């Protein structure tokens, strides 16, 4: 289906084979075997995929290495709060001639940029990535759509899928059916929560390698999906910059309008009881304990905030107070008696240089985008883990 | 290494080109000759 | 008036015979031939 | 981009309209309508695309199509003989005006 | 009851400074943005720009700019205008207006929702 | 295809074939 | 032919397979076929080809982004002979030393040179790619000689070429011979005129 003027989406799924007739409905009956997917070889497959789709996607286009200079800056709100990350910069780019010089400005946000070493608390900044790597930006016909993909076996090999429905990821299927192609998985890249997945048929599902290990991650596969909206409001304005020979640079040039907050909104209602009902699921398998849903420990912005994108734009959401509050009793919060329309409102930043997946890809310097972002998203499961401190002998944290 | 890349796409598609149809010549059993009696009878509606 | 740009045209000149086809040997036909069984 | 004068008995109803670009009427409902005595500040009237606001009668109305809008005011006095005029986003962050018109009561 | 008490009339030569102020009155100045309205004689309303209360963050009509500054403060609840190198032509009535609620989340600093209107002041160049 | 997989000897004497037709398919 | 002299022609024809026998001659007869030679899908493919050695030669050659400098240039050429078109030209060159810039000139021609923009109509120049994108030079040993290049399909595919002496170029063929493999073409870059095609 994936087929329009534009080719150029990063997954490149344009080049594969296109699947002609229908799925296959080969279900083969009287057949068990045991199954481990935590020891399937295809998640190994398929991330070393996208590592490599990533690297030949981002190879043709245009490096940062000019831009890395000194950079004098100042305040760019003129507010104290909530979006202050705005700063405003300085700087001396590279014409086309290689001896002319010429100053130029552009617009950052806080997270990109550090103080330069040795500072008087004076102008004086950099990138982040200047001290690590180089960098490249993406090119702007990029789409960054997520297209689903089916993996195939070469012939001659065969697929093997369970159809039981409460499989846990471990155990032998009475219901096993073989299919010559897997079904439209998409490469989302997110963490700490799972957009736009398979559903869950008709359980919620809790999958963990051994369930009382704590360096196990739990995967919490929800029944029914809780839609999430995410926008940044502001008007933003994309500018060029001419660096070197033949080649151009872009950057967020101005902010029209009064500036606001880019922020998720998630129905808070439906996200209680989709806890509530995770929170029996978790205590049919710890009998006896009460659960806390609590934030998460401390660390990186990349790993303690929720991350994710739409659009061309890299968002980076607080979740804090979304993981909060603690279930006991049997069905405590009796869904609602009234027709409620409160909407938890989760603050979000927006980082420009990110170095995904830890540093094993690039760096990549998102460009800015015009106008403004709108994205609508289905949460289907949730990443957990078990905060098993000592004083847990009835109140347990996740 | 372009005309390389062609000669190996060239050998490879010749390779299943020829395997495909003796593949098929195996499963009616009639392969290793060239004209077969098949004792399938010929249907009208293809008269 | 002169014209030119586009060099498949130059190339279209010197293709204009060739042509490329598939090669597909098996045929089926009746005969009233029946295998010995 | 207003028409200069409109005319009306008491009793019946007339429109005001406003015309503009897709910019500032197409793209958005955000039209308001004012009214101003002489020699007065100008009059609360309308400020959604068809919403009245609390204390304002059912003498008028909102209407928008396609690139244009009118106030459609149901019925007529002599209190109504006051200036009209029509404001909308612009985009841009940007509010105008759309000019006047004199309503003359007949 | 809201209202806004816009200062006294001004008369002054061509070239000059004005500075008009508008103490707002009845409800928490916070909340909502502030517009403001000029009105030639025999002439409609004319927009300049708007301020947010919140943070002081402005904007200007293409041809007001440079020459208008807005400033707030809501602890004595009002906000003043400034337009610098005064033409023949601005001599008009002046109107303080009150915008829509100021959100956090959206822009809805644009809105022309301009619900409660100052009692207007005269900027007359001679 | 294997839609044999989990009968007796006997019954896979039928179906046998259609899974050598899926050996070189694609 | 013995391309072994020198390998580096740039249409690699060294790396193709040699024709040794004679081609494959057979005409058909009582053959009819329809022909179109603006759908031919070979063309495409043997444009694309084109483009593909262009940039598999052009690869691994010295590149000019050093010499987008500012140019101080004159009148090489005052005493013209109605033909001129020959600047002289000043720059700064990079030694192989960083810090060691060195004065230079060369000779350039008036089409590949433009006067530097926001100048008082001075000597000031540069080169028409700079703003554009950057260039890198031919190497010295690629030979640009036309080499001939026959096309032939895989075994299992034919190749029809229609004997007609009158072609219209589409439609159908009363005479039509296979071949294994293409006659002689060559890759000749020209526009408005075709050079020592076939006749
Ligand atoms: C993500 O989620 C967040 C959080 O949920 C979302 O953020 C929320 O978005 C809401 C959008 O509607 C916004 O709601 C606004 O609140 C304003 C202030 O609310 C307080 O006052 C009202 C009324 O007193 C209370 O009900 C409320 O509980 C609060 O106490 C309201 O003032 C807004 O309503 C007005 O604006 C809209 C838009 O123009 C109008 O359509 C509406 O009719 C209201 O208009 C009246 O008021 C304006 C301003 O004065 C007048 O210009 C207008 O003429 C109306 O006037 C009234 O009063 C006059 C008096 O004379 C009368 O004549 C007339 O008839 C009217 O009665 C609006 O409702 C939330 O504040 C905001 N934040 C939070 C924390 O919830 C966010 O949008 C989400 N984002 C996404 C992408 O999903
Ligand atoms: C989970 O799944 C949902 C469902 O698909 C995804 O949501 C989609 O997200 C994409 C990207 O954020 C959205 O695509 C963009 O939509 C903009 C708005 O589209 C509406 O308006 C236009 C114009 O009227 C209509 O044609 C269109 O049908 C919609 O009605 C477009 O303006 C965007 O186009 C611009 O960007 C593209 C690519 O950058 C350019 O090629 C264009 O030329 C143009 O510049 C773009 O198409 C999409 O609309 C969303 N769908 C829904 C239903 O919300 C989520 O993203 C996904 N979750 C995650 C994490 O990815
Ligand atoms: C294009 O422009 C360039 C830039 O000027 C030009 O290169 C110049 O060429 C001339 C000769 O072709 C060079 O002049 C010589 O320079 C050497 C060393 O500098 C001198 O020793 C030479 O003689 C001098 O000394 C003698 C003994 O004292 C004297 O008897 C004599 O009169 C001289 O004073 C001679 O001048 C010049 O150095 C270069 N300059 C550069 C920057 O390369 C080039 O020739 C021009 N091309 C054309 C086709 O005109
Ligand atoms: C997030 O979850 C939503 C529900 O929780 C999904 O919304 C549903 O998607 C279905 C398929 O996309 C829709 O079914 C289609 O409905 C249209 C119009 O009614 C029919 O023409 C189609 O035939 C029908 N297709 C199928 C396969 O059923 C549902 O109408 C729609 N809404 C509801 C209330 O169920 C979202 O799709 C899902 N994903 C995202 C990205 O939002
Ligand atoms: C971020 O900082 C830069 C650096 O100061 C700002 O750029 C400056 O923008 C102003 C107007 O926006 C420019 O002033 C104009 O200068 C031209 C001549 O250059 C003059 O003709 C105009 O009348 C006007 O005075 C200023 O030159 C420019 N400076 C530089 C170095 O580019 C930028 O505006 C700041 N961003 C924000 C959002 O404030
Ligand atoms: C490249 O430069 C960046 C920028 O300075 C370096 O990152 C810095 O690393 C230090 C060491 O971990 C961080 O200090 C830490 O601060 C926290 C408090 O925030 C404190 O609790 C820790 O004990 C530690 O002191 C510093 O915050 C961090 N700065 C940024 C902006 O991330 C980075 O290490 C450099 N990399 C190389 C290879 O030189
Ligand atoms: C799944 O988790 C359970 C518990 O969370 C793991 O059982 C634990 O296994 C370790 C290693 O076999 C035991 O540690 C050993 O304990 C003995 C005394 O019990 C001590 O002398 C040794 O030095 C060593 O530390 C641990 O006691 C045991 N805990 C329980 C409650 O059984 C189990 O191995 C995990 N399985 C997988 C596949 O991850
Ligand atoms: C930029 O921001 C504007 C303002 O928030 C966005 O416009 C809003 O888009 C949503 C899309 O779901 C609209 O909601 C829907 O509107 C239709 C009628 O248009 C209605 O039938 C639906 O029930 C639903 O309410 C919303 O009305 C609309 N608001 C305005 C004032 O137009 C816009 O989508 C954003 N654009 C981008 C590219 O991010
Ligand atoms: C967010 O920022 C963009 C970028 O400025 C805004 O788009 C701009 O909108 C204005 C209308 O206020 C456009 O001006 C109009 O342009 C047309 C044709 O150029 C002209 O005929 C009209 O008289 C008027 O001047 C402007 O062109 C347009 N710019 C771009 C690049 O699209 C956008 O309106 C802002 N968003 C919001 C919600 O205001
Ligand atoms: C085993 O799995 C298959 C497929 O997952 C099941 O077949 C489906 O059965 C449902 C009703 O049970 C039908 O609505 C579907 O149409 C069937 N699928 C197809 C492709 O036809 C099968 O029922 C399962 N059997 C058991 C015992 O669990
Ligand atoms: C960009 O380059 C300019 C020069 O092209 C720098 O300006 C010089 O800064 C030094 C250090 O303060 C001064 O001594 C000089 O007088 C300045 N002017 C010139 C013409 O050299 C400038 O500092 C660089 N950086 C930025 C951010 O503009
Ligand atoms: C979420 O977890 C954090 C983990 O630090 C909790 O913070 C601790 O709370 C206990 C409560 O008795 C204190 O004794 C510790 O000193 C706290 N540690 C820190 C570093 O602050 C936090 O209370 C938990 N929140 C919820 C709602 O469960
Ligand atoms: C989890 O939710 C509880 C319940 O709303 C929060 O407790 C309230 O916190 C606010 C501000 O922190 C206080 O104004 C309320 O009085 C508190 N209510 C009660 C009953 O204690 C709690 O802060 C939330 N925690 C997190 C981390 O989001
Ligand atoms: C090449 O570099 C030389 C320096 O090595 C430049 O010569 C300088 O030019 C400036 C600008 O006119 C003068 O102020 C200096 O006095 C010159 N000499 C030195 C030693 O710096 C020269 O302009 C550059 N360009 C060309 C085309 O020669
Ligand atoms: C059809 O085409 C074939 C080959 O293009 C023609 O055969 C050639 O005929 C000429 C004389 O007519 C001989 O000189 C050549 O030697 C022949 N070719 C070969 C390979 O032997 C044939 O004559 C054509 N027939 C018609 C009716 O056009
Ligand atoms: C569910 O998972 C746990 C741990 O991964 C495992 O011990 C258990 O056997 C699984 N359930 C089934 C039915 O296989
Ligand atoms: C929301 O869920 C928490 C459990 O995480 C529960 O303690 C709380 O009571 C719920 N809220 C309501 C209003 O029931």
């Amino acid at each position: 289906r994936a087929y329009e003027k534009e080719v150029h989406n990063v997954w490149a799924t344009h080049a594969c084979v296109p699947t002609d007739p229908s799925p296959q409905e080969l279900v083969l009956g009287n057949v068990t075997e045991n199954f481990n997917m935590w020891k399937n070889d295809m998640v190994d497959q398929m991330h070393e995929d996208i590592i490599s789709l990533w690297d030949q996607s981002l190879k043709p286009c245009v490096k940062l290495t000019p831009l890395c200079v000194t950079l004098i800056c100042s305040d760019a709100t003129v507010k104290t709060g909530t979006v202050e990350e705005m700063k405003n910069c300085s700087f001396n780019t590279t014409t086309e001639i290689r001896d002319k010089e010429k100053k130029e400005y552009a617009l950052f946000y806080k997270p990109d940029i550090v103080p330069l070493s040795e500072t008087n608390n004076t102008s004086e900044y950099r990138l982040i990535n200047c001290n690590t790597s180089a960098c490249t930006q993406a090119c702007p016909k990029v789409t960054f759509e997520p297209i689903p993909i089916h993996y195939c076996a070469p012939a001659g090999y065969a697929i093997l899928k369970c159809n039981d429905e409460t499989f846990n990821g471990t155990g032998p299927c009475s219901n096993v059916s073989t299919v010559q192609c897997t079904h439209g998985i998409r490469p989302v890249v997110s963490t700490q929560l799972l957009l736009n997945g398979s559903l869950a048929e008709k359980e919620i599902v809790i999958r963990s390698e051994n369930l009382t290990n704590n360096a196990k991650i739990i995967i919490v596969h929800l029944h029914t999906p809780v839609e999430i909206v995410c926008t940044r409001p502001n008007n933003n304005t994309r500018k060029s910059v001419r660096i070197g020979p033949g080649q151009t640079f872009y950057a967020t040039g101005d902010i029209i309008g009064d500036i606001k907050q880019a922020h998720c909104n998630i129905s808070e209602e439906k996200w209680n009881d989709t806890l509530q009902k995770v929170g029996i699921e978790l205590q049919k398998h710890f009998p006896n304990k009460t659960i806390k849903y609590n934030q998460s420990a401390g660390g990186d912005m990349e790993i303690t905030t929720h991350s994710f994108n739409c659009g061309g734009e890299f968002f980076y959401c607080n979740t804090s107070n979304l993981f909060n509050g603690t279930y006991n009793g049997t069905y405590i919060s009796t869904n609602s008696s009234a027709n409620s329309t409160s909407t938890i409102t989760l603050q979000c930043r927006i980082k420009q240089i990110i170095n995904m997946w830890q540093g094993v890809g690039r760096c990549m310097y998102a460009p800015p985008i015009a106008g403004n972002i709108t994205c609508r998203s289905n949460i289907t499961g949730l990443l957990l883990t078990r905060d098993g401190g000592t004083n847990s002998n009835e109140t347990e944290t996740f | 290494t372009v005309w390389g890349i062609k000669q190996l796409q060239a050998r490879v598609l010749a390779v299943e080109r020829y395997l495909r149809d003796q593949q098929l010549l195996g499963i009616w059993g009639c392969s290793g000759k060239l004209i077969c009696c098949t004792n399938v009878p010929w249907n009208s509606s293809w008269s | 008036r002169p014209a030119g740009g586009d060099m498949r045209d130059n190339w279209r000149s010197e293709l204009y015979k060739y042509k490329v086809v598939k090669i597909e040997p098996l045929g089926v036909a009746p005969t009233r031939c029946k295998r010995r069984v | 981009t207003q028409p200069a004068s409109v005319s009306g008995s008491p009793g019946q109803p007339i429109t005001i309209s406003c015309t503009g670009t897709s910019y500032d009427v197409g793209n958005y409902d955000l039209v308001s309508w004012y009214q101003q005595h002489p020699g007065n500040a100008p009059k609360y009237m309308i400020y959604e695309v068809t919403k009245r606001p609390a204390g304002i009668s059912n003498r008028f109305s909102g209407s928008k199509s396609g690139n244009t809008a009118s106030l459609t005011i149901s019925g007529l006095q002599a209190e109504d003989a006051a200036d009209y005029y029509c404001c909308s986003y612009a985009g841009s962050s940007t509010v105008i005006f759309g000019g006047g018109t004199k309503v003359t009561v007949l | 009851q809201v209202q806004l008490v816009q200062s006294g009339a001004e008369v002054k030569k061509p070239g000059a400074s004005v500075k008009v102020s508008c103490k707002a009155s009845g409800y928490r100045f916070t909340d909502h943005y502030i517009h403001w309205v000029r009105q030639a004689p025999g002439q409609g309303p004319e927009w300049m720009g708007w301020i947010n209360t919140s943070s002081g963050r402005s904007n200007f009509a293409q041809k007001f700019q440079g020459r208008v500054t807005m400033t707030r403060d809501t602890s004595i609840s009002t906000a003043y205008m400034e337009l610098n190198r005064l033409k023949s032509d601005d001599t008009a009535v002046y109107y303080c207006t009150t915008g829509s609620w100021i959100s956090l989340y959206y822009d809805s600093s644009g809105y022309p929702n301009f619900d409660y209107w100052g009692q207007g002041t005269l900027v007359t160049v001679t | 295809f294997l839609g044999a997989a989990g009968s007796t000897m006997g019954a896979a004497s039928m179906t046998l074939t259609v899974q050598a037709r899926n050996l070189l398919s694609g």
